[PDB]
């Protein structure tokens, strides 16, 4: 079964992951694409493209806060709000991955610590087109130009994510494909400081086989889609590397700012 | 990793 899977076991795993993904993540790629192409009967997202539209739109986006800081800082605080919720979502999803909760609890923590931001940037692509990103569960649309234009170094958090996303979105994955791919990323046996790699690699083996079958079935025309996708896993680590360097700059150059305790915990002694 | 542990527990 989980030890020696045949096709039907792998399909069952794919479906289990798809169902828990639907349960864990409020906004799917399906719903996002419907929003981004106008093919839906909900009201359009509020478009945020400059300081004035941010001001006009802060009304319409789920963002809880105490209170006026500059625009770049306010966007960054927003990103912390969303990132914390995303980490919660991903943690709930990880618990649904067969075998994950049976791992040493310290290894569960290490896999999340390293995996969550990689998953955030992967799933961010689902909310993006080349001109901007859906925010606050599709209620808002923040333009790429606006985000790119934020004063240094805040703009540099943004544009690398878009650049990754347009290339990643060229693969045309759906939610059923992504549900397995994100599980694969979480179950990475090479994270620093793992205590017991073998049961993590056992789970990842099965996930990778499940992903490969899913891609062959769901994208029969898309030859070697499994292989291109695997190469994106190293790209995601580079996004993290660059991102952490910018956070380190911010920590020093912006004294009033401090990360949410969850995010401090994730970044503390990362690598 | 206090908060992550808490999230994993529930
Ligand atoms: C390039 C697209 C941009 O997207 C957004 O601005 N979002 C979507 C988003 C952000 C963070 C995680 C997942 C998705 C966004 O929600 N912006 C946003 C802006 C707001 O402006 C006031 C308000 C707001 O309220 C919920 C949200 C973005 C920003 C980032 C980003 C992510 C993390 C980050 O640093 C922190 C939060 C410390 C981290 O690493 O966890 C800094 C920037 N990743 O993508």
């Amino acid at each position: 079964d989980q030890l020696n899977p045949e096709s039907a076991d792998l399909r069952a795993l794919a479906k289990h992951l798809y169902d828990s993904y639907i349960k864990s993540f409020p906004l799917t790629k399906a719903k996002a694409r419907a929003i981004l192409t106008g093919k839906t009967t909900d009201k359009s997202p509020f478009v945020i493209y400059d300081m004035n539209s941010l001001m006009m739109g802060e009304d319409k986006i789920k963002f809880k806060h105490i209170t006026s800081k500059e625009v770049a800082i306010r966007i960054f605080q927003g990103c912390q709000f969303r990132s914390v919720e995303a980490v919660q979502e991903i943690t709930e999803y990880a618990k649904s991955i067969p075998g994950f909760v049976n791992l040493d609890l310290n290894d569960q923590v290490t896999l999340l610590k390293y995996g969550v931001h990689e998953i955030i940037y992967t799933m961010l692509a689902s909310l993006m087109n080349k001109d901007g990103v859906l925010i606050s569960e599709g209620q808002g649309f923040m333009t790429r130009e606006f985000l790119k234009s934020l004063r240094k170094p805040f703009g540099d958090f943004m544009e690398p994510k878009f650049e990754f996303a347009v290339k990643f979105n060229a693969l045309e994955l759906d939610d059923s494909d992504l549900a397995i791919f994100i599980a694969v990323i979480i179950l990475s046996g090479d994270r620093p400081g793992l205590l017991n790699v073998k049961p993590i690699e056992d789970i990842q083996d099965n996930l990778l086989q499940a992903l490969e079958l899913q891609l062959k079935l769901n994208h029969p025309e898309s030859s070697q889609l499994f292989a291109k996708l695997l190469q994106k896993m190293t790209d995601l680590r580079q996004i993290v590397t660059e991102h952490v360097q910018l956070l380190q700059v911010i920590k020093k150059t912006e004294t009033d700012m401090s990360l949410h305790p969850l995010l401090q915990e994730i970044y503390k002694d990362l690598y | 990793h206090k908060i992550l542990h808490r999230l994993l527990q529930e």
